[PDB]
């Protein structure tokens, strides 16, 4: 009674999502007899239909599994740069960071890993097959389902810059020469057929069967980089979690190359060293503490976070309970320290 | 980029960020297959010393290269208490994703709020470069003037993230919520 927002509930299972429909997809993969991972690759195929914005087949990720008994492991599935991806690449003739290229060109594109760590999880950890945890989604892009208000604005706001400019995009997304509106329809026969295809063939459809085929061609036609080696070379990976301890509570994260795990756990190691409790949520004591924690933790991952397959990540040193005290003594709860102070750390003594 | 999170009756949990990167990606559709294509090269830095769209900067670390995979700030995570299985949360943001998910941590250990008190409670956020603690709307006016008197130069920006995350009760019962910041979204369970 005294609380002002209440959770939802249930005694089961729950799945929590950006779209009502796709989650109500893993409900139903849940209550079908399917675990965690069969609802959770789902889900994230339903996204893939329902939510064009972040949901995807043509992106990547990284998933987080923790079984009953308590084994914990990530399941890394990030693009990865294309064979012929250079240094250099994004630069303009003067030298400079061109953000059009690395954010609107064919040039901007990794290759996808979204299907290949859906099939890693499932094929290990999951009980269903792949074309039982698509079906719902292949459905949903056949058959088509209403655009709300997230879509709707998203299309507009978002979609406007850069659907329009691309024939394919255009004919899926735009209609009457505006976005979708709230109410309408959309139906992604295309989208439809990949489903379907990676449904009956498996991942390989993708990466090495008609799919495959039409990315390579968009990359080869508009000066892209992605070839098919680069999608037959693709692999998720499996690694071990970053975890730290934080006041007798254990928390699991992403490892390299995401830069979460280490830095959360990093900023809590430099946390536990003060009463955050005493000093409570919305204190500008608290505030204080956490923001100059945040300064060295983003310090550090400008200079030492990137691929641990092509760099050596130090990462013990970084998470190291030494090395955040030696940052707590640092802050003042009464003065900031301007960012041009901070430099990232030394991590030597602690390596 | 977006996040969710699922917990089966058995007690098994997932959690998944994946993204395009920016909304939509590229807005590159390949060729007839009907599927978006990714800006996730955009993660990586370009050029040491200059930053990418979410002023995230780096150097040999994160450097383009060919096969490499791009530095990612996403962070599903899960906190465990008493030997189980506690929180599972995530959430989309960019730079922000890891602030975001160290406050739904540190609400829930250190200020005791529910997984709705810990996902509706607002955020703050200081990323090195740019110097400046973005907040979002929510914040008593008598605690931002303590913070720009203590130095801190407050930013109020744009809301953060869209967590979606599960609480597991000790008797094993669940307990979700969604972020007001996304319309739409649902958690539900049975
Ligand atoms: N591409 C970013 C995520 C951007 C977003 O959350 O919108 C990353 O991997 O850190
Ligand atoms: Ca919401």
């Amino acid at each position: 009674e005294e609380d002002v927002f209440h959770p939802v509930r249930a005694k089961q299972g729950m799945v929590a999502s950006v779209d009502a429909t796709a989650t109500q997809v893993g409900v139903d993969i849940l209550k079908e007899g399917g675990n965690a991972v069969d609802a959770a690759v789902a889900v994230g195929y339903a996204l893939a239909v329902t939510h064009p914005q972040a949901g995807n087949l043509g992106g990547g990720g990284f998933m987080l599994i923790r079984s009953k008994n308590g084994n914990t492991t990530a399941i890394d599935f990030r693009e990865m740069a294309p064979a012929k991806a250079t240094r250099d690449m994004f630069l303009d003739d003067q030298g400079n960071p061109d953000s059009k290229k690395s954010l609107t060109s064919h040039l901007a594109s990794g290759t996808p890993g979204t299907v290949a760590g859906f099939s890693l999880a499932l094929d290990k950890y999951g009980t269903m097959p792949l074309n039982k945890v698509v079906q719902p989604a292949f459905k949903l892009a056949r058959d088509g389902f209403i655009v709300n208000d997230a879509l709707a604005d998203d299309l507009k706001t978002y979609g406007s810059e850069v659907l329009p400019n691309h024939e394919n995009s255009k004919a899926i997304f735009w209609k009457e020469g505006e976005p979708l509106k709230k109410g309408d329809t959309l139906v992604q026969a295309n989208l439809a057929k990949s489903l379907e295809m990676i449904a009956e063939n498996g991942p390989d459809e993708f990466y090495k069967g008609t799919i495959a085929e039409q990315i390579a061609q968009e990359m080869q036609k508009n000066g892209g980089l992605i070839t098919k080696e680069d999608l037959a070379a693709y692999k998720a990976v499996e690694r071990t979690p970053i975890s730290g301890d934080y006041r007798g509570y254990q928390v699991y994260s992403m490892p390299p190359p995401s830069s979460g795990g280490i830095h959360i756990v990093q900023i809590l190691n430099i946390l536990e060293n003060f009463d955050m409790k005493k000093y409570g949520f919305g204190s500008a004591d608290a505030m204080q503490i956490m923001a100059e924690a945040e300064k060295y933790a983003y310090a550090d991952r400008s200079e030492y976070l990137g691929d641990p397959d092509f760099v050596k990540v130090p990462w013990q040193a970084l998470t190291n309970k030494a090395y955040a005290k030696s940052i707590a003594d640092q802050i003042d709860i009464n003065k900031a320290k301007p960012s041009s102070e901070i430099r990232p750390g030394k991590l030597a003594p602690y390596e | 980029t977006t996040h969710y999170s699922v917990v089966d009756k058995d007690g098994n949990a997932v959690a998944v960020t994946y993204t395009l990167n920016t909304t939509f990606g590229t807005g590159i559709v390949a060729g007839e297959s009907g599927i978006l294509l990714n800006n996730q090269m955009d993660d990586f830095s370009a050029k040491p010393g200059v930053p990418n769209v979410y002023g995230l900067v780096g150097g040999d670390a994160n450097a383009v290269g060919p096969n490499k995979r791009p530095l990612s700030s996403m962070s599903p995570t899960i906190v465990v208490k008493d030997g189980k299985t506690w929180l599972v949360t995530g959430s989309p943001g960019g730079s922000r994703i890891i602030t975001t998910v160290l406050q739904m941590v540190v609400n829930s250990i250190d200020y005791g709020l529910n997984v709705a008190e810990a996902t509706n409670a607002p955020r703050f956020h200081h990323q090195w470069l740019p110097d400046e603690l973005r907040v979002e709307k929510g914040f008593s006016p008598d605690t931002l003037k303590l913070l720009e008197a203590k130095g801190q130069k407050v930013a109020l920006k744009e809301a953060m993230g869209s967590t979606q995350s599960i609480m597991v009760g000790p008797d094993g019962e669940l307990y979700g919520a969604s972020d007001p910041r996304s319309v739409d979204d649902l958690t539900a369970g049975y």
